């Protein structure tokens, strides 16, 4: 992809889509918003008060010790590496909508890499394909 | 055209079928960062015992140090000063569980050392100032003359708080060293309360020296409400309590084990490598942790893929 | 036209992305809602003492009233009638899960009042009609005081759980007054147990109006063993016992509500719950196959589309 | 095909004489499964107590404490998560469904009609011609020339 | 594509079947690290379970029932779902994988064929053996053959 | 040219979040179910293993009862018919279990002889060792001498470089009168001391059932001796008083296991009841009852995954 694009996560023949820009920004943050939010977090006191002659209630209170770190261990990994599949896979259809949305927008004016070779078509006409008011029969005979 | 985003990105992120993918912008979720220091716990210090432990400090140990608050203990991992005088206490570990966090503490002198004119003890395992002492807060009561009375005393509990009192009954090496003590062979100790009914008796019997001590000393605890009465009687070999200690009781925590010492901040989450900020869901400090914290995971990055793949 | 569809809908979902997602239809898995009353447990009613302890419904407290099988057993926050006269029962919260579930109960005679025969005593702590009582199924041995030697075979089928004390005077005064014997024992023998209690004369506080104690044991007598007894003077003895036969465990729980004719999976000291959802947030302390608890509000599942 | 129709509720056909339940069933029988495993694959459930711990025993209470505040903790922190996890997992099945039906459209009828979801077909269909294009039996080599002709004028 | 291909990638009529080895050895490559991940990630700290307490502690022995059959819970209850949300990742992943092949084939050649409805292009010229090589390769020249078709 | 997927030969199923029963070109089981049914090692360390005798009976001398120096795990079966050959209790015997659970070292040593005892010695006939009564072989139990039994003052030091356990023992005889006749004095003590430990026993005199045809009890205690302390015995008459000890090196914990199986030369990192488990699964639905760095213990038949496409 393109890297001097700054403006946003378009090309003429650069102006990054703020619409979808806007809606990847804003939903990305909210799953990170919801993984942290979403624990529940009270007080709890760790101390390990047991003398060495109550050693078995001192085992049992490692087996809920050791099974909790087992349990939130695995969670919190598998959680990870789950989401950030369903996110590097959310950005690959964020390019095929996004070019479905243009491909779809002006139909037989251009031909179909990601790109289109248009009738030539300057800044206002290219800007109208941003803003999804692209104006089809203005060039439609062309 | 229609493109995507990329910059100078250097952090990796690991996913459920590729591994080490790089993206643009990457953020962790599992808190590593501990500022090593003791903090208070949601605006209250801890009370701190840098070389006793909490029985040296309950007791009047002479080699040991009155905050009226705290939210946790904190007792390095073996305090150089715990009973001078070698023996053990009864309960001792939900004693420390109950005192692990107080609302209100204040030491209260219940019986005079002069009201107790049997005789006292001093002991030279506790020193006090070059010259051998005993603990302050407990006399040991002695025969006194000819003979060895028998001792009659009752306290009522007249404040408005739960107070809490503590004992003890000494054994002797011998059961000729006792008569030196305590002129009469048979000997005991009973403790009334509306809950408390006890009765203690000397267990003679041949010990190594501890502190150059053959002899034990073995307390005792109950918590006495605030209208009823405690009744002791002895015949001798009786430790009876000169102070006490009026207790507000108002939530539960543990005794933290850290040779840290104590800083000027405040925190939510307290750990014996040192206090922790975080708002994250995760940490990988340590086990041992007092107050709200994230859960506790064996992992070292946990970082999610918040930009697009560069 | 291709689309999709669309109604006036209210229900709402959350999305891990987006947070109000107007939806179609929406399913809920999370139980909030209760029936506000005791119920069965499986089809077993539940032991539930009104003003009683579980003591002093083991034990005959006169102000308490005289259910062969039940599922788990309710007293209320703070009972009223725990113990007439002031004292302890040793492993009581063990003797209280023990009992929680149980499969069969019976209440016997094994040695009567007539075969004390020293005199039986009574206190004024443990009013009935309005002449001082003691304990039902309990006998309290007074004096000269003679030594009392009697032992109870397990004849019956089922285990047989014993109940015995011992009484702690105030002063040396109060036991010469009653047992004449100033040392005192009591031996208590099993073919799994064996102890001697000695009475502990101390000076107490007022409870009840008695400065005295009285200290309660248990075992649990096998089908065919023997428990002997032998005293000096500071015997409470049993005259009556319970069958017990053991299948299952339960606890003890602690509400203010009274018994419906109900029956129900999940009990709750709010009220019983009858739910195959697989979350609850009513209350934690739970008996039976419950839901698991849940410190939330909303866990609605989205069953359709999003909505315009 | 922005916000959906509401008259739908049982396609829209557009014709001068007038004016989809197999891929509905699928996503009927789909999304209920989905509901039915959350609440029966966590079937296995066993007997619960209270507590039983009297005031001298106040550590093993604080041990019965730390294992089911942990327990709340971790079942509180999954469903809420499976909540949103399988709420934008079903929403996003609806668009993934939408665009299968309307390419199958638009992999049945190629030059017969031109392409926000909907079709005018260049050449006439009637009520009985749309019974091709909801039935998946569509004759495109039919309405071939006719769409032909009329699309040079 | 309603029917599966039973006897075998790509299927041309000029006729045999040649899979796609760049694409398939990615994804079997992708899926190894999914099981492998579910399974390393697991971590195992030696515990011992056995029940040690006597006839007067059943209360602490029924708090080791809680835990025991607490995380019973926990582990089956995850275990179970993990299948069905992993599952439905790669039945999904696969039809994913179709359509992002069928698209770098469907771009690759743009007016030169003409999409059927099974999945298949009709070429509007003629491509022997070593014309589809540049279907596969991804080398394919569309100026070529373009007033052809 | 066409575009499609795989299909072979198969019939292995799985299960979808939202489909059932379907068909997949390849599967695969992450769920553990196989087991070796035999007790095997821990990472390469032999598990003590008792036939028909118990802990207690092992520690003790109980004559039905037979040496190892290092093991992971104990199994004793499930009712030992060898436990206390005369009957009684064992003081914190729960909590001596888990003790030597897991021991590296394991060396028993006499520190006070049966001679240096005499100045005689019980037995009784609850404890015959080949058809003639005999006792413990560890415990010795000490009766009056020449009608006669005065204190008894014998204490050990310990000289050695590890910790070691010692055992002893009180006898609660059956009535009154039968103590007279084993020990002269009617009151008796038994006073036991360390730097750790300070007990005093007294006999409990109470009439019980026969149990092994004896109604008398004899309760036994225990402590650690630390390297450089010493433990001192002084006793009225009712001694049962230490002949052996036990050197002991704690550098790990286990549990106690309750299987009927025996050894088999196998190795294993997980261990079973019912035979030990060669698991790289995370998971398995064998028992509950595990020893080991094991799998997560879980409630199913079957986890398999989807390895293939959707076969038709
Ligand atoms: C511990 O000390 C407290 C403080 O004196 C004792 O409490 C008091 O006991 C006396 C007599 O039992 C109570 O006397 C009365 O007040 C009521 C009206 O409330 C009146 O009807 C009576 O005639 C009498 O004057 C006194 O109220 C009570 N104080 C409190 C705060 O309860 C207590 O008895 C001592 N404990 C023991 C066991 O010694
Ligand atoms: O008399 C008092 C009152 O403070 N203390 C003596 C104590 C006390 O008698 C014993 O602890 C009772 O068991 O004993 C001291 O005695 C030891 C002595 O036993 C020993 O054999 O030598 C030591 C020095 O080597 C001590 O003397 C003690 O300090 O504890 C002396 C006290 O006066
Ligand atoms: C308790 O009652 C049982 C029932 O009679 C007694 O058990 C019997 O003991 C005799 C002799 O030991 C045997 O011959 C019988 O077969 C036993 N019966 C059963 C059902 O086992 C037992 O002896 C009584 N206990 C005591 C000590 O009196
Ligand atoms: C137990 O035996 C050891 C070894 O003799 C004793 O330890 C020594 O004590 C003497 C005199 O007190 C010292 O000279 C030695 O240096 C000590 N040795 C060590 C290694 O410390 C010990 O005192 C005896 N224990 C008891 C309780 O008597
Ligand atoms: C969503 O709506 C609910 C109530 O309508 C409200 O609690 C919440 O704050 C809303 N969220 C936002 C982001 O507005
Ligand atoms: C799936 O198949 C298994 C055996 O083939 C059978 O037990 C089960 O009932 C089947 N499920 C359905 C829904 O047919």
């Amino acid at each position: 992809g393109w890297q001097g694009m700054v403006d946003g996560w378009y090309h003429h023949s650069y102006a990054a889509d703020k619409e979808s820009t806007q809606k990847a920004i804003d939903g990305v943050t909210n799953k990170v918003n919801s993984i942290i939010d979403k624990m529940n977090t009270q007080f709890e006191a760790v101390g390990r008060e047991f003398n060495n002659l109550e050693r078995r209630i001192e085992n049992l209170n490692k087996k809920m010790e050791d099974g909790f770190l087992d349990v939130w261990t695995y969670n919190a990994e598998l959680l990870v590496l789950m989401e950030n599949e369903r996110t590097l896979d959310f950005h690959d259809s964020n390019v095929k909508n996004l070019y479905d949305k243009v491909r779809l927008q002006l139909r037989d004016n251009a031909k179909e890499n990601g790109c289109f070779e248009f009738h030539k078509c300057d800044n206002e006409c290219m800007e109208s394909v941003r803003n999804g008011t692209y104006d089809y029969p203005q060039y439609s005979e062309e | 055209c229609i493109g995507y985003h990329a910059n100078n990105s250097t952090e990796q992120v690991d996913t459920i079928m590729e591994k080490n993918v790089t993206v643009t912008h990457a953020q962790d979720i599992l808190e590593k960062k501990h500022n090593g220091k003791l903090c208070d716990l949601d605006g209250v210090k801890p009370l701190i015992l840098r070389d006793c432990s909490v029985a040296g400090w309950l007791l009047g140990n002479p080699m040991c140090d009155n905050v009226p608050e705290w939210s946790y203990i904190v007792e390095k991992a073996n305090p150089v000063n715990d009973l001078c005088y070698p023996g053990d206490f009864n309960d001792y570990e939900e004693l420390k569980h109950l005192l692990s966090r107080i609302n209100h503490f204040e030491k209260i002198q219940i019986i005079p050392k002069s009201s107790w004119s049997a005789s006292l003890g001093v002991s030279s395992a506790c020193p006090y100032q070059g010259k051998s002492s005993f603990f302050r807060n407990v006399v040991w009561l002695i025969k006194k003359n000819s003979t060895a009375p028998t001792i009659k005393r009752s306290y009522n509990n007249t404040n408005q708080e739960d107070l809490l009192v503590l004992w003890g009954i000494h054994h002797p090496n011998d059961a000729a060293e006792q008569t030196k003590l305590y002129q009469n062979p048979t000997t005991y100790i009973s403790v009334g309360t509306s809950t408390l009914n006890q009765r203690l008796v000397p267990r003679i019997a041949t010990r190594s020296k501890v502190n150059g001590q053959s002899g034990r000393m073995e307390f005792f605890w109950t918590i006495l409400k605030p209208n009823d009465a405690i009744n002791f009687e002895s015949n001798g070999n009786f430790i009876a309590p000169e102070y006490a200690y009026k207790i507000v009781k108002k939530g539960d925590s543990t005794i933290m084990k850290s040779e840290l010492e104590y800083g000027n901040c405040n925190t939510k989450c307290q750990t014996p490598m040192g206090a922790i900020n975080s708002s994250m869901p995760f940490h990988n400090i340590h086990p041992l942790t007092i107050g709200e914290c994230p859960k506790y995971v064996k992992s070292n990055r946990l970082v999610l893929a918040t930009g697009l793949r560069n």
